[PDB]
């Protein structure tokens, strides 16, 4: 996996 | 500031809160985002942790008192200390109906 | 250092403003500046422009550049109630050389 | 409710 900013709607 | 015989001081702050909120869903879910995880880039300083980075206004979670920024610690009495982004997602994803949720907040 | 056996508090910087100057690379600062007046703020209430990310190394790592600056002045023009997309064309056009103020807090 | 973020 990458160190990547990440974000989700729930 | 506050003003107290003609003294100019400091008001009184609220610099940390620990807040426990039940979201109910609804079509669509929660109405929030969550950012951040173990391995992902922090949200806030050096933090890892999970924190809601979007709330949808006069939503669910808006109507339960979350807002942006807070910091996510336990979800239906499961902690999320270390976990990861996607641990969080299907954490929230698999809360239920009713999504009762203790946050952290800070101040400005 | 202590007080009668207490800790005392460290010295702290709540705030500081930077002068840093970016040298612009392959045409791109190496950052994401988000907000503007009448849009979504950064943080808090603030609607001013936000350094947003930092790339890895690149000219504004290497200047002085960090996330959540709050960019103030660029190159003589203030940046006070700026839109996001005037912003944007503000630091496309900077040139080479980018100067830049920003506002940086403690957390 | 415009969240604006862009790469320079
Ligand atoms: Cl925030
Ligand atoms: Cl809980
Ligand atoms: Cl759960
Ligand atoms: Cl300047």
């Amino acid at each position: 996996r990458l160190q990547r900013r990440r974000e989700t709607q729930v | 500031f506050d003003q107290a015989n003609n003294l100019l001081i400091e008001p009184a702050r609220i610099e940390e809160e620990e807040l426990t909120l039940t979201i109910l869903r609804q079509t669509g879910g929660l109405g929030i985002s969550i950012a951040g995880g173990k391995g992902s880039t922090p949200y806030k300083g050096d933090d890892e942790g999970i924190f809601i980075s979007r709330v949808s206004e006069e939503g669910p979670a808006a109507r339960a008192g979350v807002r942006v920024g807070d910091k996510l610690l336990e979800v239906n009495g499961v902690a999320l200390q270390g976990a990861e982004h996607h641990e969080a997602v299907e954490a929230l994803r698999g809360a239920g109906t009713a999504v009762q949720m203790r946050v952290w907040r800070e101040r400005m």
